[PDB]
C-alpha cells in the first residue's frame, strides 16, 4: 500500500529555518505530483507548494514564494521542503500529500494536478522567540462556580485536574508570547475543598492550588 | 487565483437530516473541484474527485453535483460520523484554492448562558496583573455576545457530549495601576435565547 | 462513458470516437472504430469516405485504409449504441491495422504519427482527428541483464575482471535502475574513475545519454571492488536535447520517454546500461533493458 | 422600523392557532426576529426564532414538537403556527427582531404582542 | 478543436 511519512516538525525562532521531509513508500515520486499543505490553528486547510520530479515542475503559493523551496531524492525515495525565514504566522500544522499521475489508461497525465487521494499524518511547525515557562496558577472563587486561571506559560500543551461540570477551555496565545487558560467547575453551594492541579513537563512544573 | 466561495459557513442538522453544501468557484472550473472532509486534529480525508466522481472506500450517501460553477455535496442521510468540517478545492488550475470549510454542527433546543463573575485574586494582583473572568455556561446555540463594563479572549469549548453546548470564558486582563482606579466592574452576556441582556457585576 | 468528438466547419460532418490511445498489442492491434454523422441535405456528393493514415512526418505515408461509410456497400458494441442515440443519419466506419507497422513516436525539438480523416467525396467536408499508436510493457519479465568482461594489457599479466548487472530488463518509466558492478584488478595500471549511464538507441541514427552517474572510486592494484549504484532516467534534465525520441502526444502535452519497440518501418527505440571503468586503456560493458509503461489493473 | 404582530383570540384547549408577525421599513431576510412568551409568573419567556433564509428555526424545549415557525421575505411576514395546545399555556406573545446578523441576540424592537388565552 | 459530449 501507498504511504507518506513526514518529519522535521519543531520550534524554531523567527527569522530561522526548518526542513520537512516526506517520505514516500509503495510508489515512485516520479509518477506522482507531490504536494505540501498547511493548516494553522483554528483556521482551514491551505495549499503550500507542489513538486513533480520526472518533468521538474515546482509551484508555489504566494505567501511562500522564495521562503520555501521544494525539490526532491529519487534514489532515496523522499521530497524536502525547505522552510526559510519563518514567521509566527507560519505556526502551522504541516501535511504532505500525493496524486497520481497513473489512470489516464496508457500514461501520465501531465496537466490535471488532480485530487489528493493520500494524505500523511501532520507534523507541526512553531515560530516564536520565546523561551520556556512554568505556568502560574490564580484561584478564582465565587450552583457556585470556581476555578483556576493557568497563565503565562510556555509552549504547549498544560495538563489541569481536579482533585462533572469541568470545563478546561482552549489555551488562547496572548500577545505577550505566553499561553493562558482557565479550568471552571461548578458545584452546588451548599457544600461550598477544590484543588487545581496544574502539569507542565516542557518545563517539568507542576503547582497545586486551592479554591474555597 | 481562483476563490471557492462556500457556503453554508456552519450548519446544525439531526440524525437523517438531508445535509447540502454549496461551493461556487470565482471562474470556469471544469469538473475538477474535490470534496474533503477533516475531523477535529486529524488529517483531511478525499470524499469526491472531478466535482462528481466518488472515491474509493467512501460511504455511498456523499454525492456530488455540477451545474455549473455551483458545485454541492450533498448527504443523503447524516449520521454521526458526518460531523466534522467539509471544504472544497479546485485543482484545476495554480495555486490550490480550497473553500472556508463548514462546520456541521449538532441540533439542540435553545438553551440561555449561566453567567458567572470572578475578580482578581490577591495573589494574582501581587505579580502586577488583574484578570476578571466572566463564565458563560450551558449555551445553545454557538452565538453569543459579552461586554465588559468598567482586551479579552474568548476561549469556546468544543461542543458538548452529553449536551450539545457551548461554554465561553471572556477575561480582561489590565495592569494593577489600571485596575484599582475604577470600583465597579461587570459582564453583560446577551444571547439570542435571553430576551434582555444578563448583567453580573462585582465591587472593587 | 465518453466519447470524443469534433464537428466539421460547416457542423454537418461530426466525428466521434471512443478513445484515442490504440494499443498496438504484439500479435493484433485495436480496431480503430467509429461513426460520422451526415446531413443527407449537405450531402451533395452522395458519397462519404473515412480514412485512417500512418503518416512519417519530416512527408511519407505508411498505411492508407479507405472504407465507404456511405453509401453502405460489422458494428462493435459502441458503434450500434453511438448510432441509436445520435440517431439515424450517422453511419459506422472501422479500420483493422495490421501488425508490422510502427508505434507513434516523436523527435524532440516529427517521427510516425497516425490519423483518422472523413470526407464527403463523390475544407468544410474534411474533418481530421488525431489519434496515437503506443504500447505496454511486456507482461513478464526477461533474463537478468549480466554482462563480464576480460581486458588485457602488455605490461600486465594477470586480467582485469571487468563484470555488471542489473536487477530485471522490465524497467517502467520514473523507476530507478540498479547497476550492480563488480571489478577485480590484479594488473599493475590505477582504476581512476568509474561511470555508469542509461543511453538511448533510436534508428530511423543516434545514442544520447539520458543517465548518468559519474564516482571517482578508486580500486587499487591487486584488489576487488563491488558497488550497486542507482540511476532514474527521466524528462526533467533531457529538455535541451534536440533529437530526443519522446512518445507520441495528442496535441502538445508533455510525454515521457519514448518506450521500447517490442517485436519493420519508422523509427525503432531501445535501451542500454553501460558500465565503464576509466583506467590510468578505458575498459566497458553493456546491457539491454526494457523502458515502457505498465499495463492498468 | 415598526413591527406588528397579528392574530391571538381565544382558543379552546387542545385546539391550534396561527399568530403573524409583519415588518416595515425593514427587510427581514438579512434579520432574525423571534417569538417570545410572556405568561403570568415568568415573563418574557423564549419560544422561537427563524434565522436568515433557510438556515435554522430553533424552539425552545417547551414548544418543541408542538409549534412552527415559518418566515416570508416576499410579504416580509413570520408565522408562527402553534398546535396541541394546553391550559398552561395563556400569555401574551411578542415579535423581536434581532438587529445583529450574526445570531447575537440583541433584540431592539418588540411591537405590542398579542394575547392567546386557552 | 476536440469538442465533448456524452453516451
Amino acid at each position: 500500500e501507498v504511504q507518506l511519512v513526514e518529519s522535521g516538525g519543531g520550534l524554531v525562532q523567527p527569522g530561522g529555518s526548518l526542513r520537512l521531509s516526506c517520505a514516500a513508500s509503495g510508489f515512485n515520486v516520479s509518477s506522482s505530483y507531490i504536494h505540501w499543505v498547511r493548516q494553522a490553528p483554528g483556521k482551514g486547510l491551505e495549499w503550500v507548494a507542489s513538486i513533480s520530479s520526472y518533468y521538474g515542475y515546482t509551484y508555489y503559493a504566494d505567501s511562500v514564494k522564495g521562503r520555501f523551496t521544494i525539490s526532491a531524492d529519487t534514489s532515496k525515495n523522499t521530497a524536502y521542503l525547505q522552510m526559510n525565514s519563518l514567521r509566527a504566522e507560519d505556526t502551522a500544522v504541516y501535511y504532505c500529500a500525493r496524486k497520481s499521475m497513473y489512470h489516464r489508461g496508457w500514461g501520465w497525465l501531465s496537466w490535471v494536478y488532480g485530487a489528493m487521494d493520500y494524505w500523511g499524518q501532520g507534523t507541526l511547525v512553531t515560530v516564536s522567540s520565546a523561551s520556556t515557562k512554568g505556568p502560574s496558577v490564580f484561584p478564582l472563587a465565587p450552583t457556585a462556580a470556581l476555578g483556576c486561571l493557568v497563565k503565562d506559560y510556555f509552549p504547549e500543551p498544560v495538563t489541569v485536574s481536579w482533585n462533572s461540570g469541568v470545563h478546561t477551555f482552549p489555551a488562547v496565545l496572548q500577545s505577550s508570547g505566553l499561553y493562558s487558560l482557565s479550568s471552571v467547575v461548578t458545584v452546588p453551594s451548599s457544600s461550598l475543598t477544590y484543588i487545581c492541579n496544574v502539569n507542565h513537563k516542557p518545563s517539568n512544573t507542576k503547582v497545586d492550588k486551592k479554591v474555597e | 487565483d481562483i476563490q471557492m466561495t462556500q457556503s453554508p459557513s456552519s450548519l446544525s442538522a439531526s440524525v437523517g437530516d438531508r445535509v447540502t453544501i454549496t461551493c461556487r468557484a470565482s471562474q470556469s472550473v471544469s469538473s475538477a473541484v474535490a470534496w474533503y472532509q477533516q475531523k477535529p486534529g486529524k488529517a483531511p480525508k478525499l470524499l469526491i474527485y472531478s466535482a462528481s466522481s466518488l472515491y474509493s472506500g467512501v460511504p455511498s450517501r456523499f454525492s456530488g453535483s455540477r451545474s455549473g460553477t455551483d458545485f454541492t455535496l450533498t448527504i443523503s442521510s447524516l449520521q454521526p460520523e458526518d460531523f466534522a468540517t467539509y471544504y472544497c478545492q479546485q485543482s484545476y488550475y495554480y495555486p490550490i484554492t480550497f473553500g472556508q470549510g463548514t462546520k456541521v454542527e449538532i441540533k439542540r433546543t435553545v438553551a440561555a448562558p449561566s453567567v458567572f463573575i470572578f475578580p482578581p485574586s490577591d495573589s494574582q494582583l501581587k505579580s502586577g496583573t488583574a484578570s476578571v473572568v466572566c463564565l458563560l455556561n450551558n449555551f445553545y446555540p454557538r452565538e453569543a455576545k459579552v461586554q465588559w463594563k468598567v482586551n479579552s479572549q474568548e476561549s469556546v469549548t468544543e461542543q458538548d457530549s452529553k449536551d450539545s453546548t457551548y461554554s465561553l470564558s471572556s477575561t480582561l486582563t489590565l495592569s494593577k495601576a489600571d485596575y484599582e482606579k475604577h470600583k465597579v466592574y461587570a459582564c453583560e452576556v446577551t444571547h439570542q435565547g435571553l430576551s434582555s441582556p444578563v448583567t453580573k457585576s462585582f465591587n472593587r | 462513458t465518453r466519447v470524443f468528438k469534433k464537428a466539421s466547419p460547416n457542423g454537418k460532418l461530426t466525428v466521434y470516437l471512443g478513445k484515442r490511445d490504440f494499443v498496438d498489442h504484439i500479435d493484433l492491434v485495436e480496431p480503430v472504430d467509429g461513426v460520422v454523422l451526415v446531413d443527407p441535405e449537405y450531402l451533395k456528393e452522395r458519397r462519404v469516405y473515412v480514412t485512417l493514415t500512418c503518416a512519417f512526418r519530416y512527408r511519407k505515408d505508411l498505411f492508407v485504409a479507405n472504407v465507404q461509410s456511405f453509401p453502405p456497400a460489422p458494428l462493435t458494441r459502441l458503434q450500434e449504441r453511438l448510432i441509436k442515440k445520435l440517431g439515424e443519419h450517422a453511419y459506422p466506419f472501422t479500420f483493422e491495422i495490421p501488425p508490422n507497422l510502427p508505434c507513434s513516436v516523436t523527435l524532440q525539438p516529427c517521427g510516425v504519427d497516425y490519423e483518422v480523416k472523413a470526407f464527403c467525396a463523390e475544407k468544410r467536408n474534411s474533418v481530421r482527428l488525431v489519434i496515437r499508436k503506443v504500447q505496454y510493457a511486456p507482461e513478464r519479465p526477461g533474463p537478468q541483464p549480466t554482462a563480464e568482461t576480460t581486458r588485457q594489457f602488455l605490461m600486465s599479466d594477470k586480467p582485469l575482471h571487468l563484470e555488471a548487472s542489473l536487477d530485471k530488463e522490465i524497467y517502467y518509466h520514473g523507476e530507478p535502475i540498479s547497476v550492480n558492478v563488480h571489478v577485480t584488478n590484479n594488473t599493475n595500471k590505477t582504476v581512476k574513475k568509474i561511470k555508469i549511464s542509461v543511453r538511448q538507441y533510436a534508428d530511423i541514427q543516434y545514442k544520447c545519454p539520458v543517465a548518468m552517474e559519474e564516482a571517482d572510486d578508486t580500486v587499487a592494484p591487486s584488489s576487488t571492488f563491488c558497488k550497486v549504484y542507482t540511476l532514474t532516467p527521466f524528462l526533467a534534465n533531457n529538455r535541451e536535447k534536440r533529437g530526443l525520441a519522446l512518445d507520441g502526444k495528442l496535441k502538445h502535452e508533455d510525454t515521457n520517454l519514448a518506450s521500447s519497440t517490442l517485436l519493420i518501418l519508422g523509427i525503432i527505440v531501445s535501451y542500454k546500461v553501460k558500465v565503464k571503468l576509466v583506467v590510468s586503456s578505458d575498459v566497458a560493458v553493456e546491457l539491454p533493458f526494457t523502458l515502457m509503461h505498465p499495463k492498468p489493473k | 422600523v415598526q413591527l406588528q404582530e397579528s392574530g391571538g383570540g381565544l382558543v379552546q384547549p387542545g385546539g391550534s392557532l396561527r399568530l403573524s408577525c409583519a415588518a416595515s421599513g425593514r427587510t427581514i431576510s438579512r434579520y432574525a426576529m423571534s417569538w417570545f412568551r410572556q405568561a403570568p409568573g415568568k415573563e418574557r419567556e423564549f419560544v422561537a426564532v427563524a434565522r436568515r433564509s433557510g438556515d435554522g428555526a430553533f424552539y425552545a424545549d417547551s414548544v418543541q414538537g408542538r409549534f412552527t415557525v415559518s418566515r416570508d421575505d416576499a410579504k416580509n411576514t413570520v408565522y408562527l403556527q402553534m398546535n396541541s395546545l394546553k391550559p398552561e399555556d395563556t400569555a401574551v406573545y411578542y415579535c423581536a427582531i434581532d438587529s445583529d446578523t450574526f445570531y447575537s441576540g440583541s433584540y431592539d424592537y418588540w411591537g405590542q404582542g398579542t394575547q392567546v388565552t386557552v | 478543436e476536440t469538442e465533448y459530449s456524452a453516451l
